[PDB]
């Protein structure tokens, strides 16, 4: 019924220090909201994109909102973007919202331009927080290396991987087009040192070049992106959460998320499916909020028994709820967990 | 399925497996259900335990605490007394300290 900070951060310390064990980060949109460049947000949360949008853009903008309401709570930009993308994929679609078509394709164009101009941002001085997590990557030569999954549109990562020069893979292979190369995902025979990155809901830089249906990554374009939560396409998507699921399979693999909001639904799922199917797997979900916010998060803590769930006020561990022994747990905010990775790397 | 009782009842042959104690297990052992005892601190092992003593045996039978000055002997001492006599639960407490 209680629960002390200070023995859980020693276990967590405990556990980082160890390099047989495979480790891995997810970076949510809450990491890049918990620094500030400017008066505003460097990178506005959801609901940030969700508000510009809305006063931004009218009357077709709010017919799809109350249709999308008609069925489902407050909306998103991935929910929007879907149902375009399946009006879309019904030709004569336009009769839906009694536009005769060919505006939404436009539409959507817009708003493509608008969050890839956005999202463009820039990094600032070398004291953010992913140049902190960069040091510590390569402070140690663990025989695993640490892959990375970002669900992040923007290249926040790659800036902060780059200005302190480290191994990194992403997958594409190449200079002048990175084509994207399949087989060398699947047989994994890749030097240890060699980091691995990986964005499960697309990049800003990445281009559809069409005619022969195939992608590549590179100078970002305008207009032309590939920002698709999922898609439909007849796919990185489906063999890279195929990696996901197979790292969740390796013994004694440790798994934290910073920054995430448990929202999503398939990577719900596939964690879960990971940690039913081995149990030596362990997950550390750290949040910076209230616990009752989330409750699919609560959900998958008293289902799976091995996943461990801390929230600000509240924290639940082996399907048993607690609070914490006299907000606590500052651990959850992105900038101190950098300064409890770049403390524990020297 | 009753408690953890002192002594056992038949003893283990060759090859019986040997596991280790989970905190549920603790909490099982170092647990009691009498109102007499009173929690002091917690097990060094995990900090979720209550460290149960009796009052009554305390009291009647006698007590001693003994250790280095460097140990800090004084705290434990002032913690003990402050415990027992909390004024919200022992409002008829009597004690003499020959400082």
């Amino acid at each position: 019924s209680y629960y002390d900070t200070t023995q859980q951060l020693s276990l967590l310390k405990h556990v980082l220090s160890e390099d047989k064990r495979p480790i891995a980060f997810i970076i949510a949109a809450g990491c890049p909201v918990s620094i500030r460049h400017n008066d505003a947000p460097l990178i506005p949360d959801v609901a940030g994109l969700t508000r510009k949008i809305s006063d931004s853009f009218d009357s077709l903008l709010m017919k799809i909102i109350q249709n999308l309401k008609t069925t489902i709570p407050n909306p998103t930009i991935e929910d929007i973007l879907s149902y375009i993308r399946l009006l879309q994929q019904i030709p004569m679609s336009g009769k839906i919202h009694d536009v005769e078509n060919s505006v939404i394709n436009a539409l959507e164009e817009s708003i493509c331009e608008l969050i890839e101009e956005e999202v463009n941002v820039d990094l600032p001085g070398n004291a953010t927080p992913y140049h902190k997590i960069a040091a510590w990557i390569n402070s140690i030569n663990r025989e695993h290396q640490v892959e990375i999954f970002t669900t992040n549109y923007d290249l926040l990562m790659e800036q902060a991987l780059e200005e302190l020069n480290v191994p990194y893979f992403d997958g594409f292979v190449g200079s002048k087009r990175a084509f994207f190369d399949i087989r060398t995902i699947e047989e994994n025979k890749l030097p240890s040192r060699w980091s691995k990155l990986w964005k499960l809901h697309g990049s800003i830089n990445w281009q559809l070049d069409k005619q022969t249906q195939t992608i590549w990554r590179g100078t970002p374009s305008k207009g032309c992106s590939l920002i698709h939560p999922s898609h439909l396409k007849y796919m990185p998507y489906l063999v890279m959460m195929d990696q996901l699921k197979l790292f969740l399979n390796q013994p004694s693999a440790i798994l934290i998320t910073c920054g995430y909001s448990y929202k999503d639904q398939h990577i719900n799922e596939v964690l879960s499916q990971g940690l039913q199917t081995n149990p030596n797997a362990l997950i550390y979900g750290l949040q910076y909020d209230v616990l009752e916010n989330y409750q699919e998060a609560k959900d998958m803590a008293l289902k799976r028994s091995n996943l461990i769930l801390l929230a600000k006020d509240r924290a639940i561990i082996g399907k048993k709820e607690g609070e914490w022994k006299p907000l606590f747990f500052k651990l959850g905010d992105f900038q101190h967990l950098a300064s409890f990775l770049e403390e524990i790397s020297q | 399925k009753k408690e953890f009782e002192r002594g056992v009842s038949q003893y283990p042959t060759i090859g019986d497996k040997v596991h280790i104690v989970t905190e549920p297990d603790l909490k099982k052992i170092y647990g009691t259900q009498n109102k007499k005892y009173i929690s002091l601190g917690n097990i060094a092992s995990v900090d979720s335990i209550p460290a149960l003593v009796n009052i009554d045996t305390l009291v009647t039978r006698h007590s001693a605490v003994l250790g280095s000055t460097g140990s800090g002997k004084s705290t434990t001492v002032t913690s003990i007394l402050q415990r027992i006599s909390d004024m919200s639960q022992f409002p008829s407490a009597r004690i003499i300290v020959f400082d």
